[PDB]
């Protein structure tokens, strides 16, 4: 099978600026003197759409600005003036051999000034801690970039495997991301140590945050 | 497999040669190629996406019964002469080519 | 205009098998190939195969040689892909799409059919409060939330003092717990001098277990 990889993972840019992104192909897409290489737009919820096929034409309706270039096992997808509509994941694909294979996308992402996260921690509530499950919840809030590490410490020991997280998309007036961490402990086990901790790390803060609580 | 025609061409200098592929389609996805023997691609129907200031003495236009499209070439050169065949591209599943028999063009001077 | 309208949202059981249609309008359905292709939450795309309608010739990738059929009825002008033996892991979006412009196998597409894949049972949520204390402040900002825990399947909305308050909050999507159940939660930020004479209640839905839950959240003494 042909591999595709595509770069950067992420494009943070801003409407108006020259977004350049890069399809490298384990071996050759070309053939008949044509390179077989398709790209895609795809946003939250849709299917991807067509935006270039024979990896310099365009499909049917798809603005000036996207355009398609390179030969070989090297490609290129420009979109020379970003528009907001443009803030998508785009996938490269070639036709060249089945199986028909796809890049792992490119997210191209809205570019604003460093935020930090707004830490808080929460507690796990009486009424969950009398079902016997401790819940502990910890909220970064309006942060940019998205890169964010969150690290739990009980008695400071660092936690791992019983922490899971979910982030918002980019904010539609902002621009930022928000996050959640959720520290999971049996009733039993959340009973056994007195510190909780929530520590941040992330580039608008200078220092890591750390935001914690005694249980009881 | 796409016909070409007519198997031999001769042309004066700065004279216009057509060639006439043939090729029945069951679907519109196809691309048809029309190649120079070194294959070098020189124009596609449909037609690959403009470029300002790039201007090509090399078109392939379909006719009105479907089948039928023209190769043209405009301004002939002493060195247009050579080998010339079409090539229906299409999805095999993979990428697939059928390539018609060749055709001559002999340009001539005057 | 070309229009690919697939059959919906499907919840199976492992071992089960999913029969998805893609009904093809718009153009003359024996003359394209119709690929299917599927894409796992928050995951790249992933070929099945292919099948042209004509006369029903089929090209498998061979991660699913052994439990994908694709098949025509060309009375209807309908493909459909039918995947057996359904694994956790088969939880996906799942797409149809046609070829064009004689080398794109994908260049019209279906709108998806979302097919998860789970043992667990239709459940509605419980909700626990996340308290504004003094651990969740910010100058003169306060947060504040609702955990909505341990439903299925998807998804649960949540809304806050019945929409009269829809500044800063932020419904998180919902992650998949070990125990098969999702949860989620729902947090906004108000001014911290409100926390004491402001009511602050979640209203949380389930539609599918027929939940609907309000949970006044306040700061604990």
């Amino acid at each position: 099978e042909i591999v595709l990889t595509q770069s950067p993972a992420t494009l943070s840019l801003s409407p108006g600026e020259r977004a350049t992104l890069s399809c490298r192909a384990s071996e050759s897409v070309d053939n008949y003197g044509m390179s077989f290489m398709n790209w895609f737009q795809q946003k939250p919820g849709q299917p991807p759409k067509l935006l270039i096929h024979a990896a310099s034409n365009q499909g049917s309706g798809v603005p000036s600005r996207f355009s398609g270039s390179g030969s070989g096992t090297d490609f290129t997808l420009t979109i020379s003036s970003l528009e907001p509509e443009d803030f998508a994941v785009y996938f490269c694909q070639q036709s060249k051999e089945v199986p028909y294979t796809f890049g792992g996308g490119t997210k191209v992402e809205i570019k604003r000034t460093v935020a930090a996260p707004s830490v808080f921690i929460f507690p796990p509530s009486d009424e969950q801690l009398k079902s016997g499950t401790a819940s502990v919840v910890c909220l970064l809030n309006n942060f940019y970039p998205r890169e964010a590490k969150v690290q739990w410490k009980v008695d400071n020991a660092l936690q791992s495997g019983n922490s899971q997280e979910s982030v918002t998309e980019q904010d539609s007036k902002d621009s930022t991301y928000s996050l959640s961490s959720t520290l999971t402990l049996s009733k039993a086990d959340y009973e056994k140590h007195k510190v909780y901790a929530c520590e941040v790390t992330h580039q608008g803060l200078s220092s890591p945050v750390t935001k914690s609580f005694n249980r009881g | 497999p796409p016909t070409f025609s007519p198997a031999l061409l001769v042309v004066t200098e700065g004279d216009n040669a057509t060639f006439t592929c043939s090729f029945s389609n069951t679907s519109e996805s196809f691309v048809l190629n029309w190649y120079r023997m070194s294959t070098d691609k020189l124009a596609a129907f449909p037609e690959d996406r403009s470029q300002p200031g790039q201007d090509s003495r090399f078109r392939v236009t379909q006719l009105p019964n479907g089948r039928d499209f023209h190769m043209s070439v405009v301004r002939a050169r002493r060195n247009d002469s050579g080998t010339y065949l079409c090539g229906a591209i299409s999805l095999a599943p993979k990428a697939q080519i059928k390539e018609s028999l060749r055709a001559e063009l002999r340009v001539t001077e005057r | 205009q070309v229009q690919l309208v697939q059959s919906g949202a499907e919840v199976k059981k492992p071992g089960a098998s999913v029969k998805v249609s893609c009904k093809a309008s718009g153009y003359s359905f024996t003359s394209y190939w119709m690929n299917w292709v599927r894409q796992a939450p928050g995951q790249g795309l992933e070929w099945i195969g292919v099948i042209h309608p004509s006369d029903s010739e089929t090209w498998l990738d061979q991660k699913f040689k052994d439990r994908v059929t694709i098949t025509v009825d060309k009375s209807t002008s309908t493909a459909y892909m039918e995947l057996s033996s359904l694994r956790s892991e088969d939880t996906a979006v799942y797409y149809c799409a046609r070829e064009h412009y004689g080398t794109s196998p994908f260049a019209y597409w279906g709108q998806g059919t979302l097919v998860t894949v789970s043992s667990a049972s239709t459940k509605g949520p419980s909700v626990f409060p996340l308290a504004p204390s003094s651990k969740s402040t910010s100058g003169g900002t306060a947060a504040l939330g609702c955990l909505v825990k341990d439903y299925f399947p998807e998804p649960v909305t949540v809304s806050w003092n019945s929409g009269a308050l829809t500044s800063g909050v932020h419904t998180f999507p919902a992650v998949l717990q070990s125990s098969g159940l999702y949860s989620l939660s729902s947090v906004v930020t108000v001014p911290s001098s409100s926390l004491g004479t402001q009511t602050y209640i979640c209203n949380v839905n389930h539609k599918p277990s027929n939940t609907k839950v309000d949970k006044k959240v306040e700061p604990k003494s």
